[PDB]
């Protein structure tokens, strides 16, 4: 048997992503990680197989084979870390894996201007979805209560050659009472959040 | 495994009304239509109406407009169609039969599963329950004789449903006394009489019996 | 490295299917593992070389065979609902004792077929509060009514494929929570500058790729038979 | 209602040969939404209705290749490549573009298959019928072809009538055979008079009439 910590693991951009891993037997001689993305295959970043320290760009392999511990520390987050990692112990060339520990780096927002817009579908004027956009990591979205309103978790977009990144979350509905001063109703949002007119007719 | 499975038969008076349901299993029950559909005695076949499980939505013959009522309990997948001021003519077997559209698609037009059907007889005359007798043994025959019974029909099977091979159970005729009777027959080798138990399960379900006769060789 | 086909696959139950594995690297030992939530990965079965074959920890309902070193199917005898999963194919030397992982196959089983919809797919042109508030456009995308859960959304700006401004939902929405055989809803988002929605040069494409039925597959509905398809939604810049 | 007219409404066929079901509508059934939901049903003795063919020629998954529809307008017909012992029983084309949804008469499919005498069987009322008074002595001809068939019963040689009823089963889906069961009711003192009891089969396959019979009353 292999144990992880227990997930999802905050961490905020920039921060160190601490994962730790047990394994019970204790003629173990192979230990690797895997960091796997949602929806993709598990992919091998580290391999380690003598006690101390293993360095590789931005992680840090940690061995001791006396507590049957092994760690990944994961420097200068990016959110592009968001992943769930595997551990895996061996002993000779089975592969004993761990359940995973899933990890979020959330984005350092300095500048937001939260507001939520409504936009318009490109092919009917009569369909829109609300997007929730600009927030702080501070900011979490719960869940739609209704079960005829749709709302997605916050998702962070990176516009690269900006180096702009910012988090938005999208709600949508075919009720009649659906609104967007509505749409998000159901998390604690900023005070301050900008709500435009929808604009007559 | 699809499934539709329909109340017994019955005898109803002149004038008076019967409920038929039919509880179905096997698949989402509101995502299909249900319809119904009789059959008159040695007659074609009449549809009824349908009901759309999910909505309430229902169609109509008119025909039976005024005397036919579509209703369904989605909590116990079932569906009923209840046929008022029932006239003799009106006596038939009740089948309910799915549509084969799922989730409002316009296949519900043709159907794909049937229930067994439930026989209604319109009729002034009392229910009676068969009395059962054996017809008793390269290859030798045997059987039962369900005899005196009202109304249609009686249903009989051997060994529980093990036995089908060579089994022949003959359409009822009704005897001058009203009553129906009628016979289950079966061929099987003859050197077996003295080891193999042949047993006839009988059931005539408007009086509720249930009959297992041991047919044995004299 | 490793290779395998399909990437997903829906079955209906009763029937049979084989997932392909490849791989080029002369390997001897390959194994199957299934990804379910709450568990981990879970082997099914191994192979340490050509012609030995052995039970994982589930063997239960599947078949595996090693004729040649490459190669090293899996075979679901009758497909059940419990088969529902992620599999993974791996490939280790067996002599390193490093493992390597296969894309992965998304196997959904339903109990019939005409649970199959394909995704009706919408795009939702930038709002003019936000393009004057933030100097910033951000197009929405929703894909919603598809089932199963096997789809791939992609964004297109002027014919190539972007990936830059762009945040998909890792997780689709189930749209009746409560039912099992629920459909779902997935939404992305491409955030461009005003600047570049505001030339009516520049056309956005959203393209989802859903997997479903073959053309060979039996189907009986009025609507037309849920395959593999692509659906998509179009919007061109405009200078309001 | 739309009036559905089947041709021909009984069809001898032998098994290996072709079949053919026309079916003509009052009126033309193109629903609104193009679709033609003109339908064939085939109905086996003691069973419910099985879907064959749905919107004039698409096959019903599970139904045998050997089967197909065509048609437009008015004029519809099924097609039965090549007969199977299996086919028999009653042939429906239902309309459900418009409401009420109807059918056609049926048109009942007969295999011919070679002359084939019935065994013939007799059994004596049992011991527990007599107890109440009345006596039902059943004779038995089994597995014929053709359905023609003559049971004559006789008691101490005297031939009788009005005293008998029968009933014969529909054609087996697999030997495309008849059955036949014919009951003598005589009440338990009339049945205590004689002695001889014989059912007489005269059918196609017989040469000379076959008799069963017993002695006890
Ligand atoms: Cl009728
Ligand atoms: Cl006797
Ligand atoms: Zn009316
Ligand atoms: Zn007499
Ligand atoms: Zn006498």
């Amino acid at each position: 048997e292999v144990e992880q910590n227990s997930g999802p693991l905050s961490v905020p951009e920039g921060a160190i992503a601490s994962l730790n891993c047990t394994y019970s037997d204790r003629g173990s001689q192979s230990f690797f990680w895997y960091r796997q993305y949602s929806g993709k295959s598990p992919e091998l970043i580290m391999s380690i197989y003598s006690n101390g320290d293993k360095e590789d760009g931005r992680f840090t392999a940690q061995l001791n084979k006396a507590s049957q511990y092994v760690s990944l520390l994961i420097r200068d987050s990016q959110p592009s870390d968001s992943a769930t990692y595997l551990c895996a112990v061996t002993t000779d060339s089975k592969l004993q894996f761990g359940a995973g520990t899933q990890v979020v780096v959330t984005p350092d927002i300095q500048n937001p201007d939260p507001a939520v817009y409504q936009l318009r579908d490109s092919k009917s004027s009569d369909k829109s979805v609300c997007l929730f956009t600009d927030f702080d990591s501070q900011t979490n979205v719960s869940q739609s209560k209704d079960s005829d309103v749709y709302i997605t978790d916050k998702c962070v977009l990176d516009m690269r050659s900006m180096d702009f990144k910012s988090n938005s979350a999208v709600a949508w509905s075919n009720k009649s009472d659906f609104a967007c001063a509505n749409a998000f109703n159901n998390s604690i949002i900023p005070e301050d959040t900008f709500f435009p007119s929808p604009e007559s007719s | 495994q699809v499934q539709l499975v329909q109340s017994g038969a019955e005898v109803k008076k002149p004038g008076a009304s019967v409920k038929v349901s039919c509880k179905a299993s096997g698949y989402k029950f509101t995502g299909f239509v249900m319809h119904w559909v009789r059959q008159a005695p040695g007659q074609g076949l009449e549809w009824m109406g349908f009901i759309n499980p999910y909505n309430d939505d229902i169609q109509s013959n008119e025909r039976f407009r005024g005397r036919v009522t579509m209703t369904r309990d989605t909590s116990i997948s079932t569906a009923y169609m209840e046929l008022s001021r029932l006239r003799s003519d009106d006596t038939a077997v009740y089948y309910c039969a799915r549509g084969n559209g799922y989730n409002f698609d316009g296949a519900y037009r043709f159907f794909d599963f049937w229930g067994q059907g439930t026989m209604v007889t319109v009729s002034s005359a009392s229910t009676k329950g068969p009395s059962v007798f054996p017809l008793a043994p390269g290859t030798a025959a045997l059987g039962c004789l369900v005899k005196d019974y009202f109304p249609e029909p009686v249903t009989v099977s051997w060994n529980s449903g093990a036995l089908t091979s060579g089994v022949h159970t003959f359409p009822a005729v009704l005897q001058s006394s009203g009553l129906y009777s009628l016979s289950s027959v079966v061929t099987v080798p003859s050197s077996s009489l003295g080891t193999q138990t042949y047993i006839c399960n009988v059931n005539h379900k408007p009086s509720n019996t249930k009959v297992d006769k041991k047919v044995e060789p004299k | 490295g490793v290779t395998q086909t399909p990437k997903f696959q829906v079955l209906k139950t009763g029937q049979s299917m084989t997932l392909q594995c490849a791989q080029d690297m002369n390997h001897e030992y390959m194994s199957w593992y299934r990804q379910d939530p709450g568990m981990g990965l879970r082997l099914i079965h191994y192979s340490v070389g050509a012609g030995i074959t052995d039970q994982g920890e589930v063997p239960n309902g599947y078949n595996v065979s090693r004729s040649t070193t490459e190669d090293f199917p899996l075979r679901l005898l009758s497909a059940a609902p419990s088969q529902t999963s992620v599999y993974f194919c791996a490939s280790r030397p067996g002599l390193r004792p490093e493992q390597y992982f296969g894309p992965g196959t998304r196997l959904t089983v339903t109990e019939d077929l005409k649970n199959v919809f394909p995704p009706e797919v919408a795009v939702f042109e930038p709002s003019e509060a936000e393009i004057s508030h933030t100097q910033k456009a951000t197009l929405v995308c929703l894909a919603t009514g598809f089932y199963p859960d096997h789809v791939e959304l992609s964004w297109w700006v002027n014919g190539k494929e972007v990936h830059s401004g762009v945040c998909t939902d890792p997780q689709p929405l189930k749209e009746q929570p409560a039912l099992n055989d629920s459909r779902y809803a997935l939404s992305s988002r491409l955030r461009v500058s005003a600047t570049f929605w505001q030339d009516p040069r520049n056309h956005f494409r959203c393209q989802v790729q859903f997997y479903g039925l073959s053309e060979n597959d039996e189907w009986t509905q009025d609507r037309a038979k849920p395959v593999t398809q692509i659906v998509s939604a179009e919007a061109w810049g405009r200078a309001d | 209602d739309i009036v559905m007219t089947q041709s021909p409404l009984s069809l001898p066929v032998t098994p290996g040969e072709p079949a053919s079901i026309s079916c003509r509508s009052s009126q033309r059934l193109v629903h609104s939404n193009g679709n033609t939901y003109l339908h064939w049903y085939l109905q086996k003795p003691g069973q419910s209705p099985r879907l064959l063919i749905y919107r004039v020629s698409n096959r019903f998954p599970g139904v045998p290749d050997r089967f197909s529809g065509s048609g437009s307008g008015t004029d519809f017909t099924l097609k039965i490549s090549r007969v199977e012992a299996e086919d028999v029983g009653v042939y429906y084309c239902s309309q459900s573009t418009h409401v009420p949804y109807t059918f056609g008469q049926g048109t009942k499919l007969e295999i011919k298959r070679t002359v084939a005498a019935p065994s013939v069987f007799i059994f004596p009322p049992s011991d527990e019928q007599l107890k109440s008074g009345t006596a039902s002595v059943v004779c038995l001809l089994n597995n014929f072809y053709p359905r023609e068939a003559k049971v004559q019963w006789k008691v101490d040689n005297a031939l009788q009538s009005g005293n008998s009823q029968e009933s014969v089963t529909e054609q087996d889906s697999k030997d495309s055979t008849y059955s036949l069961s014919s009951t003598l009711t005589l009440s338990k003192a009339d049945y205590e008079k004689h002695k001889v009891y014989a059912c007489e089969v005269t059918h196609q396959g017989l040469s000379s009439p076959v008799t069963k019979s017993f002695n006890r009353g």
